[PDB]
């Protein structure tokens, strides 16, 4: 969606910003994970299970 | 000059929504020379058809709410605008609903057309409340290509100016998503064939095969330019 | 300026006799700006003939403005 | 009404015609140069990057004033005088003010700068153009170490140039840099791996030898290529690009006992609170000194794991130390609250 | 709803009263977009009263900065609901968590300069979603002031104005609802009484040859302000004591 | 219009009263129900000029037609309405 | 621990993926970090920011055109803006700033009938904020008089 | 001439006294309707001017030579 | 340069300067000149430093010197001395509206200054 | 703000005689850099006094700054501001080279103005101290000057003077590096 | 579906080596789709002649100085890589270089075969210094397409590689260089529109027009798979 320049962050000092992105990514990897088993329609006992 | 040309293989249809085509032989470095060119003419280009005009009788604007009904006049809009319609023979049709009762209002609910097909007629549009609501309203779908807003359309025409006319931003273009993955195709001497398995997502209808068939053919149509005229 | 300078261009493209009494009246060329009654002190001498020729000189100066691209255009200011 | 043929009139209008913008705030005279105006759909002016630097306009939501130079005279003060191309040397020193920085540097950095053998180590390669052919085909880094053969302008006595053809140790990327430079500079300013300090000496060097115009296009070359090679190189900032000291808790450890040593003298009432606190600043200012340094040689030279005969040392390529060192952002203070130790804070007293 | 939160999101959207919350735990009688209608447990609900409560939904309203503020429900019809609960989202709250912007796939890498000192680059796919769109509710008024010369006429009936503007309009002279509107239509018309102004010697020989005499009543029309467009969502009408009403009044 | 040089010296009270083309003797500004400057006051149109252009105040005298003319009855020059910020 | 959900993620260590030019369909030389941030829309919009005035509203008493894009208004060339142009030695842009697209009267009127008239003649005189600082200082009881040439 | 003004400047020197030289011949240009020495290429008045100061066509003292000249014509004629 | 602008007349010149008068030097050099071809008493003088406000306000120019700062003093000052500006720095010229004395400028105020020179 | 280009040549033989800055043991400033695009004063040769090396009215080019490097010139009396004859502003000659434009100043450009926002704006856009002890790099002989000192008990020269100098001296005998030592800092030779 | 079509607009042939093609108008995102797909064929797949094989009696390596030369064999085999022949009716020709005494030699002092085309004589190949230096060299010229180097051609054909033999990096593509411009395109309505500006720059025999005509044509062969 975005394009943002790396240029913008060692002189600023704020690596919130891709902690928040490394995270962030780790969190949709995990919905489009739960998106894809339900996309599936395996069962309630493997979706408890992840 | 070694000319040599490719053959449609397979069409793997995993869903109506998502499907790989699988392409080979191809020469070598022109997997990703047709890969990329395709995938950008099939994002673009591509035709379809999507809700334009919305009319609900008892709503003058989009942004008041109606009685027995969850959803806002706009999110009910937003939903229209992902209702996957296919128009067989007319570019402009109108789909009459009139529902009524404690249920959620689906696709199915709308009058289907002749020659007018709902691809996914469970898709939700509304949810009815109170049991003695009824809503009635005139979805008008245009036939078009790329993502034409309303902020466009509000700026042009306006010959005829209808209070209580809802315009709706349309998503015309049919590819939701596409990949393609260049692996290598062995032949008997020529080891440095490649194949391109092109992954296309698409919204209701638009045929893998048609979409792949079309997108060729703006191709060749620009390269005319380039042959003809020198 | 424009408005002003306008109908100059156009007020020498009437008749000799038609922008002899029509300015002096107003005072745009003239020195005092005169009644229909009044521009008789110069050598008209005339109330009706006046009358007759003042709005004369402003009928062919609407089909000026007609012309060159103005009356209901320069209308609305 | 904006009527369709009241385009194509403001289009004739403004071809031509020189417009000054202004950023505040006006310190010298270049925080106001003139331009050519193009017009685009869209309500932002769009600014040129070289001269970011007179305004030290950068666009986290900067806005800038725009002024109609009306008469004859006002439009050919602004185009002779005022017009950027025509400011490039700062009044206050002899030193061009126009200089690329930030992605443009980063991308000339990249091209410039050299690893070990990669794809297609020793090649030899007819001209820049067999290179770049050679590069975007995939058969060649703009790393490689390779005997390409250009041929350099070099000024004689007089007017005349002098070109020579002769056979350099050049990268792949040197030899595509080499197209942007005019004909009249020498190859060996190019032929090092170039920084912002080593690219505004090119300029300097162009402007003193060439002159106006080939400096103002040879300016707009480099930026091309340079944002160009950046968006190319994919360079990102991850986290293991913050590389800390292996021996900062034993650093530490180290210069906490040694301050205890001088608060336990000062619990025996020999050494004042002054001398204590002068002492403490001391021991401390020379553990971020050595953590710094103990982070810098790690990421500096951090690549001791090259091949061709056994192993070989050569400069790191971490995107964060890449950034420092061609000086398109960060510094080594930027690096040590990044990776190494924070240090000591002075208060808004001035104390520290 | 933010992705990569602290938790005060949670605690923010609920405290600062924007969102709707349930005074009293029970099953939700009535969902619409305008009210909710919950109906108490009878362990909570005290033995006077009938013990349903009713919420009304703030819609569409004009904020300070100009923005729009809306209560949309969160529950569905018929569910059972827990005291403190968020029954309604404010402007910018999800299911009760505060959600100020929209998380999105981000890549940090230079592009041929258009992401040059922070500058952003953004996929036209985020304008297509209308996710980062915006709502304004602006609100523009019209006076009708008594001045020395005399009352100033809130009519439809103003000098040179197309057939087109007044199409707008109502008999009152006030635009109707739901009417799309761009700069320069007119909004409200407004007419105001003109005094004496010596008309330069050129007016007095124009308006001689067109005839058309400078009408008394001149133009004050309250229109839409220049570049602005949007949708009337609501006309109000304040009238003095005794001045004749408009029709659309 | 195009001057040389610029002076400046001590005020005489002979020199104010050179400047001055009236002595302003009350407070009163305009008139409550006639939005029009009080006589001898500190908007005073007898003294400062017309409010407007080629108009007395009374409105006897009206356009070019009188250039220089001193209206007898309310004591206004009628001229450019451009000498209120002047005199 | 945010390693050790990408792994669950089957997403890489490094938060940094392989990405291609959507233009080139060719891959970038190296990983680049991708992932979600959670952005904002400021309230400072460009419809709100971009203003534009060749001709308008003056000011009362000095004449210069008024500030604010609500009511129409002038950037204000300030001294800081005059002192650039005083550097670069542009004395007719300057003087063009100081007259006719300000408070002089005469200069605006007669410069914009040349400015139709394509003639981009400069034709001023005096800002009526001068004239004002004068009467103002007689108004102290200071005699400033003119002497002419 | 219209990107680069150096070569412009370096014919007649003085940038300032350009600008004036310039100025006064595209005036020429503007409101005589003096004839252009190179072909305008669809250039505006100014950088004709600039052009022919490049080339060495336009200078003061040729222009004041030309002013002169035609002057000294009309005041034969009047005479 | 511009600190080092005024100088003190420590003796009598040809001239009205007298001890202790602190005129331009500029001005007294251009008198010595004079005092140099007509010989008569010449004049002693020292150049003296001045801070750069002070400086400012030096210049013989009052409506430099008021629209810098100070103005109330300034005005009072030129007032009871009777000062008359002649219109030379910039400052000045940019107040009243007028053509800069430099730059684009410098060709029109010098070809006024020669009209100026010869009535 | 008044000081401007007047004159192209105050025809005045005076100026200001530079030296280079050796501050430390990099060269700060060097002497070609502090005189560059100088209009030179008087006739200033090569070391050795006994041919003309620059021209008197000549702009600093950097060709013949180059050549003052290759005669190790000294130092050298420059055209200043200060020193113009020019009465209400200064000449082309005395001011030397527009330093935006990289060549001679024209006359009419108003150079005070640039001066004042040229100091000023550094200042305006701008808003490890253990100096323990002096270790030369090149080896030479140890030149004080402004020093008066005293041996200790220990055996090593105390300095008891405030400002005192320590140069660098080569094989032929000119200033390389230049510090700064103390009062009461004690002397290794 | 309303197919905009581009109309070829200005050919500057600023030289028979180097031409700019501008090109408009583009509907949007066409402009790289069309830039890049041609510049991929324009250097990997464009077909012509290049040498393959290079043989100097008295040349064991290419390491080598041989003396009464100037140039190092490497630099010779260089210039061989640059050497621009046409062979009309063969695929595979091998050409005979006999020179002697104290001459550049040329292009031209190759014994032609008869449908072999030599396009620039003048071409350099060796400095003969000392009279008495006589070279004598067999130049195989292959045709084929692309770049082929002879790192990627040892590791896959492991066939004949005897010592003396020496390899040269094929260069088989006549385009020396290509680079696409995109910039925007207005029309009264569409400013969203592109032009494409192709910078080529090719050798000898193939001509800029010529090759353009035919990479279209490779493309448009290809687009026959899916019938339209
Ligand atoms: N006049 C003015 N300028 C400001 C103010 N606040 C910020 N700025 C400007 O906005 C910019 C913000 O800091 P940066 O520009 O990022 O600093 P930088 O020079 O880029 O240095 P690095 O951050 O190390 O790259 C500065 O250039 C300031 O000049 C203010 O209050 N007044
Ligand atoms: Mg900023
Ligand atoms: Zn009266
Ligand atoms: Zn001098």
């Amino acid at each position: 969606d975005i394009v943002l320049n790396p240029l913008g962050v060692p002189s600023r000092m704020n690596i919130g910003q891709i902690l928040e992105t490394h995270l962030g990514m780790a969190a949709k990897g995990i919905g489009d994970k739960i998106n894809a088993m339900l996309k599936q329609q395996q069962e309630v006992a493997k979706l408890r299970e992840f | 000059t070694e000319f040599l040309k490719p053959r449609l293989v397979d069409i793997e249809q995993v869903s109506s929504t998502h499907a790989k085509v699988t392409l080979e032989p191809l020469e070598r470095g022109f997997g990703h020379t047709l890969g990329n060119a395709l995938r950008r003419i099939l994002l673009s280009s591509m035709p379809g058809c999507a809700v334009t005009e919305v009319e609900i009788d008892g709503v003058l604007h989009e942004y008041s709410t109606k009685e027995g009904v969850q959803e806002d006049i706009l999110e009910i809009l937003l939903n229209l605008k992902g209702l996957a319609v296919r128009v067989q023979g007319k570019d402009e049709v109108i789909l009459t609903l009139n529902k009524s009762g404690i249920g959620p209002v689906t696709a199915a609910d709308i009058t289907h057309d002749g020659d007018v097909e709902i691809v996914k007629p469970q898709h939700v549009i509304c949810h009815l409340t109170d049991e003695n609501a009824s809503i009635s309203m005139r979805i008008k779908v245009q036939r078009g290509r790329g993502y034409v807003p309303a902020s466009t359309r509000i700026h042009s025409e306006e010959d005829e100016r209808p209070i209580g006319r809802l315009l709706v931003d349309a998503c015309y273009s049919p590819v939701e998503r596409i990949a393609y993955n260049v692996e290598a195709a062995r032949v008997e001497q020529r080891t440095d064939l490649d194949k391109l398995v092109i992954e296309m997502e698409t919204n209701g209808t638009i045929d893998p095969e048609e979409a792949i068939r079309r997108a060729a053919t703006i191709l060749a149509e620009q390269l005319e330019a380039f042959v003809d005229l020198r | 300026d424009d408005m002003k300078q306008s109908i100059v261009k156009w007020l020498f493209e009437l008749n000799a006799k038609q922008r002899e009494v029509l300015a002096r009246r107003f005072g745009l060329l003239g020195y005092e700006a005169a009644t229909l009654e009044d521009v008789g002190r110069e050598i008209g001498l005339t109330r009706e003939r006046v009358r007759q020729i003042q709005v004369e000189g402003l009928r062919r100066l609407r089909e000026i403005l007609q012309t060159q691209g103005l009356n209901i255009e320069a209308l609305f200011l | 009404r904006e009527e369709a043929v009241v385009w194509d009139i403001l289009d004739e209008v403004i071809r031509e015609h020189p417009v000054l913008l202004n950023r505040a705030p006006t310190l010298h005279r270049l925080g106001i140069q003139a331009f050519e105006p193009v017009l685009i759909e869209g309500k932002a002016i769009q600014l040129h990057p070289l001269v970011c630097a007179a305004y030290n306009a950068d666009f986290d939501g900067d806005q800038m004033a725009v002024h109609v130079p009306l008469t004859l005279e006002a439009q050919l003060e602004a185009r002779a005088l005022m017009m950027s191309t025509n400011n490039i040397l700062s009044p206050a020193n002899g030193e061009p003010i126009i200089v690329p920085s930030q992605d443009v540097v980063l991308g000339l950095y990249y091209m410039t700068r050299d690893c070990v053998n990669a794809k297609g180590e020793g090649m030899v390669l007819t001209g820049p153009k067999e290179a770049e052919r050679l590069y975007r085909s995939g058969l060649a880094s703009l790393h490689a170490r390779v005997k390409v053969r250009i041929t350099e302008y070099e000024k004689d006595a007089n007017g005349e140039l002098v070109a020579k053809t002769s056979l350099k140790d050049t990268t792949v990327g040197r030899a595509i840099l080499w197209m942007i430079v005019p004909k009249g500079l020498p190859y060996s300013i190019v032929n090092q791996a170039l920084g912002k300090k080593a690219i505004s000496k090119m300029l300097n060097t162009c402007y003193r030898i060439l002159g106006l115009k080939p400096t103002v296009i040879f300016a707009d070359q480099i930026m091309y290529t340079g944002f160009a090679y950046a968006a190319r190189s994919g360079a990102s900032v991850g986290i293991d690009d913050m590389v800390i000291p292996e021996k900062k808790h034993e650093i530490i450890s180290e210069a906490e006992a040694e301050v205890a040593e001088i608060q336990e003298q000062f619990q025996s009432g020999l050494v004042t609170a002054g001398e204590r606190y002068n002492k403490v600043i001391d021991i401390w200012a020379a553990a971020n000194d050595r953590v710094s340094k103990a982070m810098m040689d790690n990421l500096q030279t951090e690549t001791v794991i090259n091949r061709d005969g056994q192993e070989e040392k050569q400069v790191s390529f971490n995107s964060i130390y890449m950034m420092a060192d061609s000086g398109a952002r960060g510094s080594a203070a930027q690096i040590r609250q990044l990776a190494g130790m924070r240090g000591l804070m002075a208060k808004p007293d001035g104390s520290i | 709803k933010p992705l990569v939160g602290t938790g005060m999101e949670r605690a923010v959207a609920v405290d600062s009263g924007v969102t709707a919350v349930a005074k009293r735990g029970g099953v939700v009688q009535y969902v619409d977009a305008s009210r909710i209608v919950i109906k108490v447990n009878e362990d909570e609900m005290y033995p006077g009263e009938a013990g349903i409560d009713i919420y009304n939904l703030t819609k569409y309203t004009r904020s300070n900065q100009n923005t729009c503020i809306n209560q949309m429900p969160c529950v569905s019809l018929g569910e059972p609901v827990e005291r403190g609960d968020v029954l309604a989202d404010g402007p910018s709250t999800d299911l009760g968590e505060l959600a100020l912007g929209q998380n999105m796939r981000v890549a940090f890498m230079p592009w041929n300069g258009y992401n040059f000192e922070d500058s952003i680059l953004v996929s036209e796919r985020v304008v297509q979603e209308d996710r980062f769109t915006t709502i304004h509710i602006q609100e523009l008024a019209c006076v009708s002031r008594d001045t020395k010369l005399g009352p100033e006429e809130i009519t439809a009936d103003i000098p040179n104005v197309g057939e087109a503007a007044l199409s707008k309009l109502d008999e009152s002279g006030i635009v109707y609802i739901g009417a799309e509107v761009t700069g320069g239509d007119i909004l409200v018309g407004k007419v105001t009484p003109k005094g004496e102004t010596q008309l330069t010697p050129e007016e007095k020989l124009l308006r001689a040859i067109f005839g058309e005499k400078a009408s008394d009543v001149k133009d004050s029309s309250l229109r839409v302000p220049n570049g602005v467009s949007g949708t009337v969502i609501d006309v109000q009408v304040f009238t003095r004591d005794g001045v004749e009403k408009d029709k659309r009044a | 219009e195009e001057f040389d040089a610029i002076k400046i010296a001590l005020a005489s009270p002979d020199m104010i009263r050179s400047w001055s083309f009236g002595e302003v003797k009350k407070p009163e500004t305009i008139n409550y129900r006639t939005f029009k400057p009080e006589r001898d006051g500190l908007f005073c149109a007898r003294i400062f000029g017309p409010v407007k252009d080629y108009e007395c105040l009374c409105g006897k005298y009206k356009r070019l037609k009188h250039r220089g003319v001193i209206c007898e009855k309310c004591g206004v020059e009628v001229t450019q309405t451009k000498v209120r910020r002047e005199r | 621990e945010i390693k050790e959900l990408l792994k669950l993620g089957d997403l890489p260590t490094s938060g940094q993926i392989r990405l291609y030019d959507g233009r080139t369909g060719e891959q970038f030389e190296r990983p680049v970090t991708v992932g979600y941030m959670y952005m904002l829309k400021l309230n400072h919009l460009v419809d709100d920011k971009m203003h534009a005035r060749s001709t308008g509203s003056y000011s009362l008493v000095t004449q210069q055109p008024l500030g604010g894009k609500a009511q129409f208004g002038g950037q204000r060339f300030g001294e800081m803006e005059v002192w650039a142009l005083e550097a670069y030695g542009a004395a007719y842009t300057l003087q063009e700033m100081l007259t006719v697209k300000s408070d002089d009267v005469n200069g605006r009127t007669k410069m914009y009938k040349n400015i139709v008239d394509g003639n981009h003649q400069m034709e001023p005189g005096m800002p009526e904020s001068f004239n004002v600082l004068l009467k103002e200082i007689r108004s102290l009881g200071i005699n400033i008089e003119l002497e002419d040439e | 001439a219209r990107v680069t003004v150096q070569d412009a400047v370096e014919k007649i020197g003085n940038r300032f006294d350009l600008v004036l030289v310039a100025a006064r011949r595209a005036r020429q240009m503007q409101v005589g309707g003096k004839d252009p020495l190179v072909p305008e290429e669809n250039d505006k008045t100014t950088v004709i001017a600039l052009r022919e100061i490049e080339e060495g066509l336009i200078n003061n003292q040729i222009l004041d030579v030309r002013e002169r000249q035609e002057q000294q014509e009309q005041e034969a004629a009047e005479l | 340069r511009q600190m080092l602008r005024k100088a003190t007349i420590v003796n009598a010149g040809s001239s009205d300067f007298l001890e202790g008068e602190q005129v331009e030097y500029s001005r007294v050099k251009i008198a010595n000149r004079e005092l140099e071809a007509n010989g008569k008493v010449g004049a002693t003088y020292s150049r003296d430093l001045l801070g750069i406000t002070k400086a400012s306000l030096a210049t013989e120019s009052f409506i430099s010197a008021a629209s810098f700062q100070e103005t109330t003093r300034v005005l009072t000052e030129a007032a009871v001395a009777g000062k008359r500006d002649e219109l030379r720095g910039l400052k000045e010229n940019v107040i009243v509206g007028r053509l800069i004395p430099a730059g684009t400028g410098y060709a029109y105020h010098q070809d006024r200054m020669r009209r100026r020179a010869a009535g | 703000q008044d000081l401007v280009v007047t004159e192209d040549d105050c025809g005045t033989h005076e100026g200001i005689m530079m030296t280079p800055v050796i501050e430390g043991g990099d060269v700060k400033e060097p002497l070609r850099d502090r005189v560059l695009g100088r209009v030179t004063a008087e006739d200033v040769l090569k070391p050795g006094t006994a041919d003309i090396l620059v021209p008197r009215n000549t702009l600093l080019h950097e060709q013949w700054c180059d050549l003052l490097e290759e005669n190790s010139v000294d130092a050298v009396k420059v055209r200043s501001v200060v020193s113009c004859d020019t009465d209400f502003g200064v000449c082309a000659h005395c001011y030397g080279r527009d330093l935006a434009r990289g060549h001679i100043i024209n006359k009419g450009e108003a150079i005070g103005v640039i001066a004042a926002q040229s100091i000023g704006e550094p200042g305006t856009q701008l808003t490890a101290a253990a100096e323990s002890s002096i270790q030369v790099k090149n080896k030479g002989s140890i030149k004080l000057s402004n020093v008066k000192s005293v041996v200790n008990s220990s055996g090593k020269l105390v300095i008891t003077s405030r400002n005192t100098e320590l140069k660098l001296i080569d094989e032929f005998g000119r200033t390389k590096e230049s510090y700064k030592v103390p009062y009461g800092a004690v002397l290794a030779k």
